[PDB]
This record gives structure tokens, C-alpha cells and sequence, in this order.
């Protein structure tokens, strides 16, 4: 899921290394 | 303190230390060649293999290379496959392997590594906690919940497990049950519990149940550096951006965008109504547990700065209009979306994830009475054909007590003080 209006996810970004 | 040398490695300790000294001195290229020579000469040495992996790790940092880091991740696993690997070294190597896998976004790979660590060290509670984070990062709250239940069954006062268990309960809308776990976990002061997410959700859980103590935790989270203020509680921030709950168009500098929205508001309205009438399934119910009650759905045209092509087939003139404004279409920390809300709807007080956007609301169909929005200490109403602008990183709250539907158009823009360099490099949200 994604943080659109709120902040309900454990993380709101996706890790892509450097 | 840690025991990293097996029987044979102790006999070659002088060569192992000379290679590691090169790494600590920042001579990474000489260090990788020294450890590759040790791995050549002593192919079974776990310490030499771990040195090779640590050097590749350092080289990945120096070059900012994902490919070099992928090499390190494999060599960390090789350490674990060698004969007679000391337990401390085995744990260190696989723990860094999982950490670097997560850094690259290999969440499935990290999960396997964490599962192997728990299998190899069944008495290490901290590894089970790390596995629970692995599940949380991949979105598997059910397996994460099982892991922390296993941790709390043996170590009931593990504060790290408590805050994560409470987080999961809260995310499942078990609001009352989550409060003691979040509260006791933060109060435990265990490493990993002093985290903005747990202050955020404890205070919000308390607000939903009417616990007046909520803002004491917001103040403490602010005191400990997790929040810009007790009002502005976003967690993905760029420090120093002008912070105020309500903005005028002139204050934002986006007056050309606002004029276009207000001059052309009827075409935006008409396309939204046509979707309501002929393609209602494009409106998707809000799914972030932000409603106390009622009905609230959104029809999204852009998200994370990416146009939804099928959605723009449903509002082609609106998408054509907005494409002239990269300050919103390129806002990778915001959306462009229709938002319909029906009577009997109360949206809990809540905060968006980032201070890097400002949120515009264009009124499309606004009932004469019963609809209002609070941001911080100030409540306002929409007007058809007019734009409101607020910073939704401040706590905000919405009510819909009209006798018919309320339709608005939401347009997120980059915070105006973010440079073009920051707008291209910030991770999308
Ligand atoms: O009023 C709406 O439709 C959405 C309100 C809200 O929470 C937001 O725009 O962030
Ligand atoms: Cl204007
Ligand atoms: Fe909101």
C-alpha cells in the first residue's frame, strides 16, 4: 500500500539502493 | 568482543589483520586485492571471505554501485556456506546480507535471509524482531503479527516487539488494543522504540478513543525530534520549509495554476460528474482507515508524479488542462484526484506523510451547509469554483453533514521553497 492521504504504512517509500 | 576466527583462521591471523588494516585505512582497492589473495590461498577461510565481502560493501559505498553491492551480498552468503564458521561471524555476515538486501529493495531476498537466521539461532529474540520488520517492509502484516506474538510469548516485556505489535494492531483498526503496546513499548526505551512512527500512531489511537493524553505524546515526540511541531507531524520531511496550515495562492507562487483551475472549474466538474454517472467504479473508496464513518471515494488522475492513462480517458479535458503544470503533474509526493464525500462522513484528525507538498482543493459541487475542513486550529469551507490551499502535513479533519454529495478536485503541488534539484531527487511518496 501507499501513503496517499495518511501515514498508515510502516514505510511510505520504496528502497532502490543507491 | 566477538569471536570471528575458527581454528585455522587463528593460524593466519597476521595475514588477516594486515588485509583488514588496509580496509580500515580507507585503501579499499588494496584491501579487496589483499582479501582476494587470502581467499585464493585459503579458500575455506571464513574470515578472509568475510573480509572480501566487507571490502565489496565498502567499495559499493565508495562507488554508489548497486551491482558492486549485489556482489557483496553474495559473498556474505558464501561466508555462511564455508566449513567451521564461528557463530558470531555467521550471524554478522547474514545480518549484513539481509540489511544490504533491504537497502537494494530485495525484500523477498531479505526475508529468506532473516528466516535462515532465526532457524540457525532459535534463541536470539532480536533476530525474530528483525524478521518481523522484514514482513512489515514487504506488507505482510499477518506473518509479522505472528512473529511478534512468538516474541512476546517468551519475552513479554520486549519493548521493540511491543511497539511493533501495537503498530500492527493499530493498522488493523484494533485501536484500543494497540494503545498499551505502543505506550509500554515507547516507555520501555528499548533500542528501536524511540521512533516517530510509534509516537505518531499512539497519539492518533488515543485521539480516536477520546484520550486527552494524546497531545502529551505529540509534545514528547516533538521534544525528541520526531515532529516539526505538535501540529505538523509528517515523518518524510525536508527541514526548513515554510510551515503554515493555510496558504493563499499568492503565497504559493502558483497563481497561474490557480487561475487555470478557477477559470476552467466547470469542465473539471462536468467530467467528474460524468464519471459519477457513467463510470462510477473509477471512484475507489478511501483505504487508509481515515474514516470514523461514512462514504468517501477518490478518482485519481496522477499519483507519485505518474499519469494514469486509463483514468485520463475518463477525464481527458481535465488531464489535458493539468498537463501544462509540472508543479503538480511532476509532484512525486502528491496526487491529482477527484474526491467525493457523502453525508454522515467524519474523517478522523490525521496528518499526511510529508511536508514537501501543499494540497489544493477546488470546489466542484459543494452543498450550502454541512461540509467543513479543519487544518490545525482553523476550520474553513469550500466554494464552488474556488481553490483552498492547506499544508496537509498539519493535522486536519473533515466533516460531511449535508443532505447531498460533496465533490472536490485535489491538486498537490511541490512546496514552493523546494529547489528544482530537490524536486527531482526526493523519493516518491
Ligand atoms: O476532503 C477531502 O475530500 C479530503 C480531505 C483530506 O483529508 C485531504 O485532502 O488530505
Ligand atoms: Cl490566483
Ligand atoms: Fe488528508
Amino acid at each position: 500500500g501507499k501513503c496517499k492521504d495518511g501515514l498508515g504504512e510502516y514505510t511510505c517509500t520504496s528502497l532502490e539502493g543507491f | 568482543k566477538p569471536k570471528l576466527l575458527n581454528k585455522f583462521d587463528k593460524t593466519i591471523k597476521a595475514e588477516l589483520d594486515a588485509a583488514e588494516k588496509l580496509r580500515k585505512r580507507g585503501k579499499i582497492e588494496e584491501a579487496v586485492n589483499a582479501f582476494k589473495e587470502l581467499v585464493r590461498k585459503y579458500p575455506q577461510s571464513p574470515r578472509a571471505r568475510y573480509g572480501k565481502a566487507q571490502c565489496e560493501d565498502d567499495l559499493a559505498e565508495k562507488r554508489r554501485s548497486n551491482e558492486v553491492l549485489r556482489g557483496a551480498i553474495e559473498t556474505y552468503q558464501e561466508v555462511a556456506s564455508l566449513p567451521d564458521v564461528p557463530a558470531d561471524l555467521l550471524k554478522l555476515s547474514l545480518k549484513r546480507r539481509s540489511d544490504r538486501q533491504q537497502f537494494l529493495g530485495h525484500m523477498r531476498g531479505s526475508l529468506l535471509t532473516l528466516q535462515r537466521l532465526v532457524q540457525l539461532f532459535p534463541n536470539d529474540t532480536s533476530l525474530k524482531n528483525d524478521l518481523g520488520v522484514g514482513y512489515l517492509l514487504i506488507g505482510d502484516n499477518d506473518n509479522a503479527k505472528k512473529v511478534y506474538e512468538e516474541v512476546l510469548s517468551v519475552t513479554p516485556n520486549d519493548g521493540f516487539a511491543k511497539v511493533h505489535y501495537g503498530f500492527i494492531l493499530k493498522a488493523q483498526n484494533k485501536i484500543a488494543e494497540s494503545i498499551p503496546y505502543l505506550k509500554e513499548g515507547i516507555e520501555s526505551g528499548d533500542p528501536g522504540t524511540d521512533d516517530g512512527r510509534f509516537y505518531f500512531h499512539l497519539g492518533d489511537a488515543m485521539q480516536r478513543v477520546g484520550n486527552k493524553e494524546a497531545y502529551k505524546w505529540y509534545e514528547l515526540g516533538h521534544k525528541r525530534g520526531h515532529f516539526a511541531s505538535v501540529w505538523q507531524r509528517s515523518l518524510y520531511n525536508v527541514n526548513g520549509l515554510k510551515a503554515q496550515p493555510w496558504w493563499t495562492p499568492k503565497e504559493t507562487g502558483y497563481t497561474e495554476l490557480v487561475k487555470s483551475l478557477e477559470r476552467n472549474w466547470k469542465l473539471i466538474r462536468d467530467e467528474g460528474l460524468a464519471v459519477m454517472d457513467k463510470a462510477k467504479g473509477l471512484f475507489l473508496p478511501e483505504d487508509e482507515n481515515l474514516r470514523e464513518k461514512g462514504d468517501w471515494s477518490q478518482f485519481t488522475l496522477w499519483q507519485q508524479g505518474r499519469r494514469n492513462e486509463n483514468a485520463c480517458k475518463g477525464a481527458p479535458k481535465t488531464c489535458t488542462l493539468l498537463e501544462k503544470f509540472p508543479e503538480t503533474t511532476g509532484c512525486r509526493r502528491g496526487q491529482i484526484k477527484y474526491s467525493i464525500m457523502h453525508p454522515g462522513t467524519h474523517v478522523w484528525p490525521h496528518t499526511g506523510p510529508t511536508n514537501c507538498r501543499l494540497r489544493m482543493h477546488l470546489g466542484l459541487v459543494i452543498p450550502k451547509e454541512g461540509c467543513k475542513i479543519r487544518c490545525a486550529n482553523e476550520t474553513k469551507t469550500w466554494e464552488e469554483g474556488k481553490v483552498l490551499i492547506f499544508d496537509d502535513s498539519f493535522e486536519h479533519e473533515v466533516w460531511q453533514d449535508a443532505s447531498s454529495f460533496r465533490l472536490i478536485f485535489i491538486v498537490d503541488v511541490w512546496h514552493p521553497e523546494l529547489t528544482p534539484q530537490q524536486r527531482r531527487s526526493l523519493p516518491a511518496i
